[PDB]
């Protein structure tokens, strides 16, 4: 970015979805006129977050790779994605973080 | 009385009961409650305001004596506010809050007795210091009086084990009662567990509200709680196991269940396998850990009879282990006297009972209070009902009518035999296989049971389906569940008192009682309980199903109406069944010909 | 302070209200009601399950659309099992509906929908209607999803090319094809495409859905259409009617070709051609000449009357119940409001009140 910095001084750095702002000062040798965000001004509630600590019975789920190939947490994951299939409508999609645990619990959930 | 009371023309059967002498509030709108004065008894609205609030403080002050659906009968009781005072609370905050949502005058005799039932809270205390009773109290006051008492014989003293129970006993008749809140937190003398809540575990709000009645400071209040079937008493017992992080020792009554209880313990608790040794004539090892647990029912420590070195070095080692923690669960047969020597053996601080029953024949269950302590914690059965932690119930109650070919000779029987002779009536055996036919035609399990062996072993014959009792061996009976549970062969079994209590089989919706105990309500309660634990407690449209048959022209409807009143006081009926469904329409009926049935009574006249 | 969220929700509710219209609506209905009977509606989820409860609102719905307007024909058919079964042709009598779904009762529902075959067949019997009368389906769906054989977009362009519209209500939630036909079909509209959220609105639903429809201006079909009124006849001997083969005592005679039917409003089997009484032509009469809302006077005011205009009641007193019809420049009471509103379409005041 030394190039791209002392090249061109008007320079626009923004996005949706850069948090904390001062990080990327932190771990880049750089400096801005003004650092501020947007809050929602909306007008009623469009989206709705949720946090799932826990399984249907009652029982925790993580992604460690440790305790990836724990049966307990695959009919949990199988569970609520069986259920949030039944009550999606249009379109829904999954984000694993890596493609061999993929691999392996969508092996297993064909099993 | 509020009032001169004249007494009414129409008060005379009332003995003291025309309660309209009380001045009623303007606010009896709103407020629930009343106070029946001359039996203690209180009066409780389910359709006025501060019902809500107010209903967790009377279980804490009070007692219920029958809670349906639309008026409960509530008592506050000396034992009950002993639990209301040492969960925390007091006389007067009892009076004020009692007046504040008591739509009548508060009795002079109610607050007399909610004055006397305060205790020394903080008083009289006791701690173990290395397998040592230490009678810690906070003051000489209490070592005068005690030491005034000719039983006993900041600052600490011995009392002996087998002595503790005495004593324990005495100052609850001397009103003296000891708290035992262990502070396993202060206290590092016993071996601290590293066991941990896992986030796998999370706890149910009443099961939260038990541990928190118990954990109000962060010590465990020692006592009882009272929880229905498959509430989830071992999650509850799992949770303050790893909120202590100590030596815990749990007993329960069979070997099944600590076979069962092992498995739910090493599954939702961090406790490793190696932590726990299992006690039994299977096996006696130890585990060489300063910190983790063994697991035995109560008969390897009972017994004395026929016992082995190896049991004899594991009774010692948990002699040696200062305990911190001890569960008896099904505590309804701990008090008995073979039993009650959990004192006298075991060195264990904070003292858990967790059943589903709090009732039996004798008054053995209030030496629980100087046994184990008072009920921390008990759930509303029909409430638990409604929110679906626990079953609903169609109970179908069947008056079977006797039969002339057994009764002639059911009258002439002595009285050993009368019982074995009246259980076994064709025309129960009709009416039982057209109902297996009618519940296998609706496609549910069912579960019947005899309290005899011979008419279980008959009716399983019949069926030409198997028996399980308690004679039969461990491993018959297990090859006969798992039959039942995965084979299509075996649609229906023959259980007795091994199948009453103390078992997981919930798969029975469908639940037939050709026979039962003469006068046991504990045994009928369970019964109940065994699909009350039913996983199809929670979907819509669901009943369960509940069959009773009973001969008629005997004692055995007054015996099942004895069995049965605690279930009805508990909310679960037991509706009148004569004439039965599909009587006739079934072709084929198990001794049907008349025939058939004296070929059937001489059969069991053989025996009888 | 209950009072004051239900006069904020009467305002909110009658926002939607401020606007009423003369628009030209249709009288000569066809009204297709199809149904699916799969596997969603055995869910018992909603009491008892949602099997009943369609049929039962179906039984209401049958009977409202037949005595609000008797001057279409109704069409039924089911679907079940990857197929959609027709069950019920168009017909003047409703008894033959309200049997095949008596049927449709104790038949269980089952199997899997494709509004593709159940619109296509639906497109099929409303392929042989004249031009007046007003091609329209009301399908009722409870998947989140369907399968079909082909596409679904020719299907559409056709029903938009052979004007007919559609109205969904759908069980769960929104569905995007089903908003894309409610949209499509209905000029870009998007208050076609409604879904309940418990079963009193599902009968408020159904209850919207039973009125008449306006019509378009760019949809122009304005012509005549041949009418005759046939006369009753109350005979001795029985006769044997020409629609049902079998003896009558009574029964209307055709004005044209002097006939006998068994039944009315219906056209001629013989001459063909459509028989009805002036009560049914003016029953739709308060659809043709609609209500002006009437207007609570304000508390502070002063007031002309402190009693009910119409049913002769007193005015309760914090704020003024009094509904003034400024037609006829009379207040009156919730009840009669509601009364003159809903069950009666004529105002009194207005009747008193010379023009
Ligand atoms: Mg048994
Ligand atoms: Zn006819
Ligand atoms: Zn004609
Ligand atoms: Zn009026
Ligand atoms: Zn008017």
């Amino acid at each position: 970015i030394k190039p791209v910095f002392e090249r061109f001084s008007s320079v626009i750095i923004t996005s949706g979805t850069i948090s904390p702002l001062d990080m990327y000062p932190r771990m880049l040798n750089f400096k801005t006129v003004l650092q501020k965000s947007y809050a929602m001004t909306l007008a009623k509630k469009s989206f709705l977050p949720m946090i799932i600590t826990k399984g249907s019975d009652q029982v925790a789920i993580s992604s460690r790779f440790e305790i990836r190939n724990d049966p307990s947490i695959v009919r949990n994951y199988g569970s609520m994605l069986v259920e949030f299939a039944k009550i999606t409508p249009d379109g829904m999609v999954v984000f694993f973080p890596s493609y061999l645990y993929m691999e392996s619990i969508v092996s297993m959930w064909q099993t | 009385i509020p009032a001169d009371f004249v007494p009414d023309s129409v008060s005379g059967m009332f003995r003291s009961h025309d309660f309209s002498y009380l001045r009623l509030r303007p606010d009896h709108a709103s407020r629930p409650l009343w106070i029946s004065p001359s039996d203690g008894r209180i009066i409780l609205e389910s359709f006025s305001p501060l019902a809500e609030q107010a209903q967790d403080f009377l279980v804490t002050i009070a007692e219920p004596i029958s809670r349906p659906s639309h008026i409960h009968e509530y008592k506050i009781t000396a034992y009950s506010l002993y639990a209301a005072v040492s969960v925390g609370l007091e006389t007067d905050d009892i009076i004020s809050v009692l007046d504040r949502l008591s739509k009548v005058p508060v009795a002079e005799s109610i607050i007399n007795f909610i004055k006397g039932a305060t205790i020394s809270y903080g008083k009289v205390k006791l701690v173990i210091k290395h397998n040592r009773y230490f009678v810690e109290t906070t003051q000489a006051d209490i070592l005068q009086m005690l030491l005034n008492d000719s039983v006993i014989g900041v600052h600490s003293f011995e009392i002996a084990n087998e002595s503790v129970e005495v004593v324990k006993k005495r100052c609850q008749e001397i009103d003296y009662p000891v708290l035992e809140e262990y502070d396993f937190r202060n206290d590092h003398r016993n071996p601290d567990l590293d066991i941990d809540l896992k986030p796998s575990t999370q706890i149910r709000p009443y099961q939260e509200k038990s541990l928190s009645k118990m954990f109000g400071n962060g010590r465990a209040r020692s006592g009882i709680i009272v929880l229905p079937c498959g509430a989830g008493k071992t999650l509850v017992g799992i949770t303050a196991a790893c909120t202590i992080k100590k030596s815990v020792i749990v007993l329960c009554t069979s070997s099944v269940s600590v076979m069962q209880w092992r498995q739910q313990f090493l599954q939702w608790c961090t406790l490793q396998p190696e932590n726990c040794a299992v006690f039994t004539s299977d096996n006696k090892e130890m585990f060489q850990t300063e910190s983790g647990l063994v697991v035995s029912t109560y008969s390897m420590v009972a017994n004395t009879r026929n016992r082995s070195h190896d049991s004899q070095k594991v009774m010692d080692f948990l002699t040696g282990r200062e305990w911190g923690f001890i569960i008896l669960d099904e505590v309804h047969v701990v008090p008995a006297a073979m039993f009650r020597r959990v004192v006298s053996t075991i060195a264990a601080h904070a003292k858990l009972g967790l059943t589903a029953t709090l009732v039996r024949e004798d008054d053995k269950i209030g030496d629980l209070n100087f046994l184990i302590g008072p009920k921390l914690y008990e759930a509303n059965w029909m409430e638990l009902s409604q929110k679906g932690h626990i079953a609903n119930v169609q109970c179908a109650e069947v008056w079977c009518p006797m039969t002339a070919e057994f009764y002639q000779e059911y009258l002439r029987e002595t009285a050993r035999k009368r019982m074995l002779l009246y259980i076994m009536n064709p025309t129960k055996f009709q009416a039982c296989q057209f109902l297996i036919q009618y519940h296998e035609r609706r496609g549910d399990k069912i579960i019947v049971f005899s309290d005899n062996v011979y008419a279980l072993q008959e009716y399983a014959l019949k069926m030409g389906k198997p028996f399980i009792y308690g004679s039969t061996p461990q491993q018959e009976r297990m090859n006969i569940l798992q039959n039942f549970q995965y084979n299509d062969q075996i649609n229906t079994i023959f259980l007795s008192k091994v199948g009453d209590t103390s078992i997981d089989l919930p798969e029975a919706t469908c639940l037939i009682q050709i026979s039962s105990h003469y006068g046991s309500r504990r045994q009928e309660a369970q019964r109940l309980g065994r699909i009350l634990r039913a996983k199809r407690r929670n979907d819509e449209g669901f009943n369960a199903f509940f069959y009773s048959l009973v001969s008629k022209d005997t004692q055995e409807m007054y015996y099942s109406t004895k069995r049965q009143a605690f279930l009805v006081d508990q909310g679960y009926a037991f509706k009148v069944i004569t004439h039965l469904h599909g009587m006739e329409n079934i072709p084929n009926l198990a001794y049907a010909s008349p025939r058939e049935r004296r070929e059937l009574l001489q059969e069991v006249l053989l025996k009888n | 302070a209950s009072l004051v969220a239900s006069i904020v929700e009467a305002r909110k509710k009658r926002t939607a209200k401020k606007n009423i219209t003369p628009y030209q609506r249709g009288i000569i209905r066809s009204l297709i009601l199809t149904l699916d009977c799969s596997e969603a509606m055995l869910e018992k989820d909603l009491r008892p399950n949602r099997h009943a409860m369609i049929i039962q609102y179906a039984i209401d719905f049958v009977h409202e659309f037949f005595d609000q307007n008797p001057i279409s024909q109704m069409g039924i058919i089911i679907m079940r099992n990857g197929l959609a079964q027709l069950v019920s042709q168009v017909s003047g009598n409703p008894q033959d509906h309200i049997d095949a779904l008596k049927s449709i009762r104790k038949q269980e529902p089952k199997g899997n929908p494709s509004l593709q075959n159940a619109l296509e067949m639906a497109r099929g019997l409303l392929l042989p209607v004249p031009a007046h009368c007003t091609r329209e389906v009301l399908i009722v769906f409870g998947s989140l999803s369907t399968t079909d054989p082909g596409d679904i977009h020719q299907t559409i362009d056709s029903l938009v090319s052979e004007k007919i519209r559609v109205k969904v209500l759908g069980l769960s939630a929104q569905v995007a094809i089903c908003k894309e036909l409610c949209k499509a079909t209905n000029y870009g509209d998007e208050s076609f495409y409604k879904i309940l959220l418990d079963e009193t609105h599902l009968k408020e639903l159904f209850n919207e859905a039973v009125t008449p429809l306006p019509v378009n201006k760019i949809n122009k079909g304005f012509t005549l259409v041949k009418m005759g009124f046939p006369t009753r006849i109350f005979e001795d001997t029985p006769t044997f009617c020409s629609c049902h083969s079998k003896l009558v005592y009574g029964g209307y005679f055709c004005p044209n070709c002097h006939s006998k039917v068994c039944s009315l409003p219906t056209v001629c089997p013989c001459c063909d051609l459509m028989l009805i009484l002036s009560t049914h032509l003016a029953r739709s009469y308060h659809h043709l000449m609609p209500l002006k809302t009437f207007a609570e006077v304000p508390t502070t005011e002063k007031f002309r009357s402190e009693d009910c205009f119409s049913c002769q009641s007193r005015f309760p007193i914090l704020t003024s119940s009094r509904y003034r019809c400024e037609d006829c420049k009379q207040e009156f009471c919730v009840d009669c409001d509601v009364f003159i509103h809903e069950i009666l379409h004529n105002c009194p005041g207005c009747e008193s009140k010379p023009v």
